[PDB]
């Protein structure tokens, strides 16, 4: 019933989630801000995200930026990520199905099953991954996005970016409560901000204490301002992602978010095709046979079938009753043989 | 030397397995001679000029 | 509470110099408070005689 239930769309969502985590890593490491240090910042300034909508469409900088991002996201171990993630997942759904199964007691046997599913998944992991890398080869070269998918990538990108927004806001709240009063971290933010503009300058003769603030309090404040500027960049890139100019695909180098999500999704799905045939199916054919053989090997080689019966209380009572009935039957049979002897 | 052979050998394999995956991530392991580069550039310059 | 004196400059959490400059501030507070009290006490009628 579970295998008729699992299918393919679930591998769809799981892969697609993982590949989101991947899009966020790429988008930050190629386009957004970084950690903070004391000396005042670079302009940067051709690399300001703010003027992306009003930037030249034939900018060499943005062109190379999105191209290296996409190339990178593709030439990632998407095969292994698929093979492992679906591994953890199938394992998970097996361990949960055991949980609801008749096997909730009897921990030996449950573990035998779970390790059996694991060994089959471990077995298929590589050939699944390879085949996925060979199937993705054509989208590595030209992952052409269609408008329909580009609409899909926009709606997905709005959800994933705003969620990342809330995760930046929360890491913030945990920074605040870590540092103490929110007002103190607002004080160390003001010291970092002032040093980031032209208003105050610190020379680096005493790296123990700068301002009235500890060496770590200052590190924590730099990370704080980072989170905040990243939170500001995210909310903007959400607004420009909802913008009318992103509606069409033709400005792909203008909206890397929706682009990279589309690429993630398409790869996710074609990976999901091969992964559904090869790994999952192999799993559904091989798994019952492995369950049978390792249980048969455990129960007969280990003599733990009798303990398997002992483990359940009800059935143990059942089997316990029958013994006394036995001993009394054998006694009455010896008595019968005697009575026979003593009558003819 | 023979007793060090098993440990030294694996350690070369390690460095090689790394190099091979760097060839895999960078350039997608696509092969390259200097001549194949100069030829591609020269064929571009000849179409441009003419 | 008791605090440590790790960061003695100015402008930042609670500095070792900020902390020290607080210490002298509280002092100038209490000495003020006792001064004006004592001014009242020297102006009272109990001090007339």
């Amino acid at each position: 019933e579970f295998a008729s239930s699992f299918g393919r769309p679930q591998l769809q969502t799981l892969l697609k989630d993982a590949l989101d985590q991947k899009v966020l890593d790429q988008l930050a490491a190629r386009y957004w801000n970084r950690p903070i240090e004391d000396l005042s910042p670079a302009p940067r300034e051709p690399d300001n995200i703010i003027d992306l909508p009003k930037a030249d469409p034939d900018s060499p900088y943005w062109h190379r930026q999105l191209d290296t991002a996409c190339s990178g996201l593709t030439r990632l171990g998407v095969g292994r990520l698929a093979a492992t993630v679906a591994a953890s997942a199938i394992q998970q759904h097996v361990e949960k199905l055991l949980d609801k199964s008749s096997f909730a007691k009897h921990p030996s046997a449950r573990k035998v099953i779970s390790d059996a599913a694991a060994t089959v998944l471990a077995d298929r992991s590589y050939a699944t991954s390879d085949g996925i890398e060979i199937s993705l080869k054509p989208y590595k070269f030209d992952p052409d996005i269609q408008p329909n998918e580009w609409a899909q990538g926009r709606e997905h990108v709005v959800g994933v970016l705003q969620a990342e927004l809330e995760q930046c806001q929360a890491a913030m709240k945990a920074l605040e409560n870590s540092v103490g009063g929110r007002k103190k971290l607002k004080e160390v933010m003001s010291f970092v901000d002032k040093a980031r503009k032209g208003e105050i300058i610190v020379e680096g003769d005493h790296p123990s204490g700068a301002g009235g603030f500890s060496a770590a309090l200052l590190a924590r404040g730099r990370e704080a301002v980072f989170l905040r500027d990243r939170a500001d960049i995210l909310s903007l890139r959400i607004q420009a992602a909802k913008s009318r100019q992103c509606k069409t695909l033709t400005n792909k180098y203008y909206c890397p978010e929706v682009f990279l999500d589309a690429v993630a999704t398409k790869l996710a799905q074609t990976a999901v095709l091969f992964l559904n045939v090869e790994m999952l199916n192999d799993f559904y054919v091989r798994f019952p046979r492995e369950v049978e053989a390792k249980l048969h090997e455990h129960m007969h080689a280990g003599g733990g079938l009798e303990k398997f019966a002992r483990e359940d209380p009800k059935v143990r009572r059942h089997l316990d009753l029958i013994r006394r009935k036995e001993l009394l039957e054998t006694v009455l049979g010896k008595i019968e043989e005697l009575h026979r002897i003593s009558s003819g | 030397m023979s007793s060090k052979l098993n440990e030294t050998t694996e350690a070369i394999q390690r460095e090689l397995e790394e190099t091979t995956y760097q060839f895999k991530v960078q350039y997608n392991e696509q092969p390259m001679s200097a001549e194949s580069y100069l030829a591609a550039s020269l064929d571009d310059f000849k179409h441009q000029f003419h």
